[PDB]
RNA sequence: CUCAUAAAGUGCGUCGUAGUCCGGAUUGGAGUCUGCAACUCGACUCCAUGAAGUCGGAAUCGCUAGUAAUCGUGGAUCAGAAUGC
RNA sequence: UCUCCUCCUAAAGAGUAACGGAGGAGCACGAAGGUUGGCUAAUCCUGGUCGGACAUCAGGAGGUUAGUGCAAUGGCAUAAG
């Protein structure tokens, strides 16, 4: 479960997504699963698409995260009246805008990496493509 | 004045004919002798402090002046602004009797003497030494001591390089083993 | 050089039982009688087995 | 006054301040004195120049100080490389000669260290 | 330790042993019982194994270190300290 | 006949209260004797070094006269090896 | 919680709200004010008696990453240090 080991501050606006991604390219490795959808990625998420990938490409190849959940997300529990301080943080995001390739994969045959990709797809709550890495 | 006209009548031709140079200014110089001496126990009596004044003093005929700490450390329990060494420059005449004075006199005094490191050169050309026993210059008598000291000897030269360094030294017959 | 503030800084004559005298300023005042200087100390001039004690003592 | 690079003291007698050196004991001092021709009973302070020069000159023919030094630690520490009985015994800082540990050994084995 | 005038004290099957081994090259380690035995100058870079009380240490016999005893280089009493 | 000059004492000189000219442990080197052989594991000699120790907590011991205290000597055992008896 | 200061929210002039997110003040100083003259930092590396990761000394690298009587912001080399 990825989390930032310290931040300058520990709660956040609510903010907004709007635009079109950064680190739309396949920079390190050969095969990339992208974002083009618009949402949030919970640590929970991420966690949970890499095991599916590295379950099913059984440990041989590569795998970066190209995102990471930098931004706290709070919530009030039950019973409590609106307004008396903002909430207590309780689990990080990553913002995503369509175009962001979120994993990236090397090492391993094109079929293999598009099943490993579409197990985590399954797993992440927006939608998703397969991409190649590009000369340029 | 005597290794002073040592100097120029007979090591800057020595350097000349040794590193092919072309200039007498590019020939090295000596350009100064700084002693210094850690008193880090003035926290604790600030007039020993005073003593080792008095012995920086009587040793280089120059009164020293007294170095107080730059920042304050936790370790040693000292405060920034307080008096714990004390040093002396020499320059020019002084500087050149001091220095026939060591290494004539009291080198030669050094308990269990076997030569100095050329290893002391701090990669620039300035050599650096140390004094364990104050006792071996003459200037200090022996049943006037209170506590045995030491100091360091740092013998800053516009020389470029270690080698020229070590070269301009042993021109001047310093005891390197 | 500051007034009135340096020690008494003369010159003095010190003498090593090697013959040697030698005239230097110092602040010590009276004449120094030297035991050792750098014309006289071993280390200036140059003056610093089993099997061998083992056949001298048992030499057949 | 200054003997083999440290200072004899000065208000005692020949002998003492002849064995103040690292390396010279009664009998040595014995001999200084016999080869120098001085008697034993007078101070350094009646002993004039030219009789410490010749004291000089004999110790210096004798072994003091940090030859003696250097020579001690070069030969222990030559029994402790090569690895024999006595090697071991100076490694772990225990008797050599054969003393008994059982009970007493506490100058080799320093103050008592309780469990 | 022993007198000059009656030399250094060597056992007769271990000096037989020595002078075959250097007249025939480095073979095996020399195993022997002689503790008694000191080192000569001749068995310089040999391979002697001493009996210490159950098994046989093996030397090395070099240049620095002959005049001692087997014995002294054979330890018997194996020690690794209380408390442990 | 040898072991085998008893020592404390006595007289003279030095030391002048200091970890010392007290103390002699430890350690390095060089040896002698005995014994087939001194490494584990002997004694003594010489040289070199000079550790703790400056009168000892609670407690505890011996002694009523040639005794306590203090200083030397011999024997047995034993090739050699006593501060023990 | 109630008065006062600093940042953000605050939408590139000003101002701008919530039991919105973060910190401070209720002083100090006759020098810590005036002026004239002078000076430049943090940190690291190398060498050096006790001295050690860290005291004082010498040289280099570096270039304000320091400093500011006390928060934060805006300033400061002509230094405001
Ligand atoms: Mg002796
Ligand atoms: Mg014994
Ligand atoms: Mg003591
Ligand atoms: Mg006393
Ligand atoms: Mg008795
Ligand atoms: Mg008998
Ligand atoms: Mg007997
Ligand atoms: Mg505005
Ligand atoms: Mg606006
Ligand atoms: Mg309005
Ligand atoms: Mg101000
Ligand atoms: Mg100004
Ligand atoms: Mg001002
Ligand atoms: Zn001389």
């Amino acid at each position: 479960m990825l989390q930032p080991k310290r931040t300058k501050f520990r709660k956040m606006h609510k903010g907004r997504n709007r635009g079109l991604a950064q680190g739309t390219d396949v920079s390190f490795g050969s095969f990339g699963l992208k974002a083009v959808g618009r949402g949030r990625l919970t640590a929970r998420q991420i966690e949970a698409a890499r095991r599916a990938m590295t379950r099913a490409v059984k440990r041989q190849g590569k795998i970066w995260i190209r995102v990471f959940p930098d931004k706290p997300i709070t919530e009030k529990p039950l019973a409590v009246r609106m307004g008396k301080g903002k909430g207590n943080v309780e689990y990080w995001v990553a913002l995503i805008q369509p175009g962001k390739v979120l994993y990236e994969m090397d090492g391993v045959p094109e079929e293999l990496a598009r099943e490993a990709f579409k197990l985590a797809a399954a797993k992440l709550p927006i939608k998703t493509t397969f991409v190649t890495k590009t000369v340029m | 004045a005597k290794l002073h006209d040592y100097y120029k009548d007979e090591v800057v031709k020595k350097l000349m004919t040794e590193f092919n140079y072309n200039s007498v200014m590019q020939v090295p110089r000596v350009e100064k002798i700084t002693l210094n001496m850690g008193v880090g126990e003035a926290i604790a009596d600030k007039k020993l402090l005073d003593n080792a004044a008095a012995d920086l003093a009587a040793i280089s005929g120059q009164k020293p002046l007294i170095t107080k700490a730059r920042k304050s450390v936790a370790g040693f329990k000292i405060r920034q602004g307080y008096p714990i060494g004390c040093k002396v420059t020499l320059r020019g005449e002084r500087m050149w009797e001091f220095f026939e004075r060591l290494i004539t006199i009291a080198v030669p005094r050094i308990r269990d003497f076997r030569g100095l490191s050329a290893k002391s050169f701090d990669g620039r050309g300035n050599y650096s030494m140390g004094v364990r026993e104050q006792i071996i210059f003459p200037e200090i008598d022996y049943d006037k001591v209170d506590r045995v000291r030491g100091l360091d000897i740092t013998i800053t030269t516009t020389a470029k390089s270690d080698e020229e360094g070590r070269a301009l030294l042993a021109a001047f017959d310093f005891p390197f083993r | 050089m500051k007034k009135d503030i340096h020690p008494k800084y003369e010159e003095i004559t010190a003498s090593c039982s090697c013959g040697n005298v030698m005239k230097i300023r110092s602040t010590v005042g009276h004449d120094l009688n030297l035991d050792v200087c750098s014309k006289c100390h071993p280390f200036f001039t140059g003056k610093q087995g089993r099997v061998d004690r083992f056949n001298k003592r048992f030499n057949i | 006054a200054r003997i083999a690079g440290i200072n004899i003291p000065d208000h005692k007698h020949a002998v003492i301040a002849l064995t103040s050196i690292y390396g010279v004991g009664k009998t040595r001092s014995k001999a200084i004195l016999a080869a120098a021709g001085i008697a034993e009973d007078v101070k350094i302070s009646e002993l004039s120049e030219g009789q410490i020069d010749t004291l000089r000159d004999e110790v210096a023919k004798f072994v003091v100080e940090g030859d003696l030094r250097r020579e001690i630690s070069m030969s222990i520490k030559r029994l402790m490389d090569l690895g024999c009985y006595r090697g071991l015994r100076h490694r772990r800082g225990l008797p050599v000669r054969g003393q008994r540990t059982k009970t007493n050994a506490r100058t080799r084995k320093g103050p008592r260290k309780p469990i | 330790p022993r007198s000059l005038k009656k030399g250094p004290f060597i056992d007769l099957h271990l000096l037989k042993k020595v002078e075959k081994a250097v007249e025939s090259g480095d073979k095996k380690p020399l195993r022997t019982w002689s503790r008694r035995s000191t080192i000569f100058p001749n068995m310089i870079g040999l391979t002697i194994a001493v009996h210490n009380g159950r098994q046989h240490v093996p030397v090395f016999v070099t240049d620095e270190m002959v005049g001692h005893k087997l014995g002294e280089f054979a330890p018997t009493r194996t020690y690794r300290g209380h408390a442990a």
